[PDB]
């Protein structure tokens, strides 16, 4: 769960 | 019961990148124009503010736009209060009275966080800089929620503004310039 | 899908909950750890609070509480905040007295996400963060 990353 | 500490970022990652879009943020919304905003936004943001419901300046220029759901009942007048979309959300934004924060006196708690949500709260203060109202302290709280946005920036979805007026205690603090001592 | 309604929503489960959440607070402390989801966390004046577990710790180290809720705002989270999650954002703002200290203003956002089931869907906090007007 990275802002962002997905 | 646990000290009260000041911001909260978790990470520095999240420190930088919040803070950063906060000098950016703000550059504009006392630069006279808060336009620059509209790409602060997404199409579809929400924003709402809500005062105080209880001798210092006047808050009647946020009576207006202010938005109560637990005095207010009517679905249709609570519905009305809420700005949709950027374009309502900013030019609703420029309406309100010009003004200059103190950016760098901000606590910020960064309270919720995905791949794709962002929530963070602001607490600061700031001054009116004209109206009749000028040159008078201001307190706030803003809940912004934040999707990821194409620059590795943000895009706000939703910004819940809170205004008030900063307490005596506030007010002497903020403006104390004492003489050093030892 | 109308996004008035969403609002209805929002401020119908805010004014409910909410009215909930402090009676709860104040009158039955052992059940407020119920009211959030197990992965839920708390930031309590710059004290982040982890887990189902912990916030039910917390509550408990906590003093016999007093709210009085005087404002309170909502809104429908946007989906690209929240994918296929319906979630709702509300900040309140009321005074509260702990059991040996001065009755202080307080600000609190959370947001509650909505779980289906048969009866009537439910809401619990998911995020939570709580500041002190005047922690300074």
């Amino acid at each position: 769960p990275g802002f962002g990353q997905g | 019961a646990p000290p009260c500490k000041g911001s909260y970022f978790g990470t520095e990652n999240l420190k930088s990148l919040v803070l950063h879009f906060l000098q950016q943020y703000y550059a504009i919304y006392d630069s006279g124009d808060r336009q620059g905003l509209l790409d602060a936004y997404h199409d579809g943001a929400c924003c709402s503010l809500s005062i105080p419901f209880i001798a210092r300046s006047s808050l009647a220029e946020y009576f207006k736009d202010s938005r109560n759901v637990k005095k207010l009942k009517d679905p249709t007048l609570r519905f009305r209060l809420l700005k949709h979309t950027r374009l309502n959300v900013v030019a609703f934004l420029n309406e309100l009275p010009k003004t200059q924060h103190d950016v760098n006196s901000f606590v910020v708690d960064i309270s919720a966080q995905t791949s794709t949500l962002l929530c963070f709260s602001v607490n600061g203060v700031f001054k009116e800089v004209d109206g009749k109202s000028r040159d008078s302290l201001r307190a706030f709280t803003r809940t912004f929620i934040a999707v990821p946005a194409s620059n590795s920036g943000l895009c706000i979805v939703n910004d819940e503004l809170f205004v008030r007026n900063a307490s005596s205690e506030e007010i002497q603090r903020a403006f104390a310039m004492p003489a050093p001592t030892p | 899908v109308d996004f008035k309604t969403y609002v209805d929503q929002a401020c119908r489960a805010a004014e409910e909950f909410v009215n909930v959440y402090y009676t709860t607070m104040d009158k039955r402390r052992r059940l407020l750890s119920r009211l959030y989801m197990g992965t839920a966390t708390l930031v309590w004046n710059g004290n982040a609070v982890s887990g189902q577990e912990s916030l039910s710790e917390f509550f408990e180290m906590l003093p016999s509480s007093e709210f009085q809720i005087s404002v309170v705002d909502c809104q429908p989270v946007h989906d690209e905040a929240t994918p296929s999650q319906t979630t709702v954002l509300v900040v309140i703002c009321g005074s509260v007295k702990f059991e040996g200290n001065k009755q202080r203003d307080f600000n609190q956002n959370f947001i509650l996400t909505a779980q289906a089931s048969p009866s009537n869907t439910v809401w619990k906090i998911a995020s939570d963060c709580f500041r002190f007007q005047d922690w300074a």
